């Protein structure tokens, strides 16, 4: 499956090897002729005059070989000028033994990524519902406002958010491979291209994600300064936390957008070349990954010390729990980011798709791990719920 | 996400 970048590609490419030709090509016999010139879809070669001209269909169309035998054809007139209609006001050409072009299949993206479209938007749709649930459960109610339950529910509207930036991403991204975007010659997705809302979405997506990593960071901090200080910690460091999980991530995420349209601004900010400039928005993302991971092994070495003693049966469920998240986060999470510096530069495969698979799963269902983690499972809410149900 | 996008 050809997608719409390396379809791209090769067409820049077309048009690099066709204006070589267009330069050395020698001039016609006698002037008595139309000049050359490409379109944007063919290179046209001079013509004699009351003649057909002949080009293959261009070979960048991803499914060009399927109709090798076809070809495309301009009428160099008598005049020495192209011919073209009195109406269209530009030159005619005839497509036709090309025009499955504006119906084929052969531009989709790797089904592969389609496999884990269906998984990562089921996540983010039961992340979404359960978090809405959970926030106007504990927004709600006058009895558990408690300044850890707005922590929670900033990560809840963080999580949320990203939600809705991921769902705006898909509905933009199913759209540039939809039949209407992708018209015969397809000009109105250019014109997509050019518009601001092919990028704004996009960095709208980037500053959800950051937002949302570094939200989580903002829960690692907040129990270990619950932890390891054991205080009943103020508003300043609210004040602080509140600067931290939504003005950080806007902190590397603007010049990612500034170098974005100063570089790769033909990209609509969706692909990405420029190692360097994606390392601009994702390595902070790691920084808060590690961080977050660290402080997280550091609580672990807390409750280690301090519970050495106790054993009920209640810490047998409850520390299972922990290992549970511990396994899920600890254990894998960290080891694919971490690794992820050197993932994407090389080290590409199956290795890749099951990176994906991990990361897109994990960070897709944590949303309705931590919806049913701080909120449902919590046992004051649990009867709370109960005394009035 | 980010990442997912490019290959997409
Ligand atoms: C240019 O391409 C087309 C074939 O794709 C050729 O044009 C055909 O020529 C006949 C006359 O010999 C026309 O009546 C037909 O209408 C054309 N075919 C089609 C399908 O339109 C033409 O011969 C080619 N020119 C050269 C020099 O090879
Ligand atoms: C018919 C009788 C039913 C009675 C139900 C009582 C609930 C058991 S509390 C149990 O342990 C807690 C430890 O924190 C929490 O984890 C809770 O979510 C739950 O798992
Ligand atoms: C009735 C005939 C049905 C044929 C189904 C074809 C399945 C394609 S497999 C898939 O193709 C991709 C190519 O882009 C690779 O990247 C992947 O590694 C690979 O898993
Ligand atoms: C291990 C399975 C080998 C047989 C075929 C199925 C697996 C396809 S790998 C797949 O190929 C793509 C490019 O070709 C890459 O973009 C992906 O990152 C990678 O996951
Ligand atoms: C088109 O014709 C003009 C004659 O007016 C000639 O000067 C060239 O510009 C020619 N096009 C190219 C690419 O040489």
């Amino acid at each position: 499956t050809v997608s719409l970048w390396e379809t791209v590609q090769k067409w820049r490419e077309y048009r690099r090897q066709c204006q070589r030709s267009l330069t050395e090509d020698p001039p016609p016999a006698t002037d008595l002729f139309c000049n050359r010139t490409f379109d944007e879809y063919a290179c046209w070669p001079d013509g004699e005059p009351g003649s057909f001209v002949n080009v293959s269909c261009p070979w960048y169309l991803p499914w060009a070989s399927s109709v090798p035998q076809g070809h495309v054809y301009r009428f160099c007139t008598a005049e020495g000028l192209w011919l073209q209609k009195d109406n269209s006001s530009l030159p005619w050409r005839d497509l036709s033994e090309c025009e499955e072009s504006k119906r084929g299949e052969r531009s989709s993206p790797e089904e592969q990524l389609l496999f884990l479209y269906i998984i990562y938007t089921v996540g983010y749709a039961l992340s979404f519902s359960a978090l809405v649930i959970a926030s106007a459960i504990l927004l709600g109610f006058r009895h558990l406002h408690c300044t850890r339950n707005y922590i929670h529910l900033n990560l809840f509207a963080s999580f949320i958010l990203r939600a809705l930036s991921v769902f705006i991403k898909d509905a933009a991204l199913k759209w540039m491979y939809s039949e209407a975007a992708q018209a015969h010659q397809w000009r109105g997705l250019l014109s997509y291209q050019d518009s601001l809302s092919c990028r704004l979405v996009f960095l709208f997506m980037q500053y959800c994600v950051a937002a949302n990593y570094y939200w989580l960071l903002v829960e690692g901090v907040y129990l270990y300064t619950l932890l390891a200080f054991s205080v009943f910690s103020e508003q300043w460091i609210f004040r602080l936390y509140v600067s931290i999980g939504w003005g950080v991530p806007l902190l590397f995420v603007v010049p990612w957008g500034i170098v974005k349209y100063l570089y790769e601004d033909e990209a609509c900010w969706a692909r990405n070349s420029n190692m360097n400039y994606w390392l601009i928005i994702r390595l902070p993302i790691l920084f808060a990954i590690g961080v977050n991971f660290l402080i997280f092994v550091r609580v672990i070495a807390i409750v280690v010390s301090k519970l050495k003693a106790n054993l009920m049966c209640k810490t047998d469920i409850k520390c299972r729990l922990a290992k549970s998240t511990l396994t899920l986060i600890a254990l894998l999470a960290t080891v694919e980011v971490i690794f992820a510096f050197v993932m994407d530069e090389h080290a590409r495969g199956t290795l890749r798709f099951i990176k994906l698979f991990t990361e897109l799963s994990f960070t897709s269902f944590q949303g309705l791990m931590v919806a049913i983690l701080y909120c449902f499972a919590n046992n004051e809410v649990q009867l709370e719920f109960r005394k009035s149900w | 996400x980010g990442t997912f996008t490019s290959d997409x």
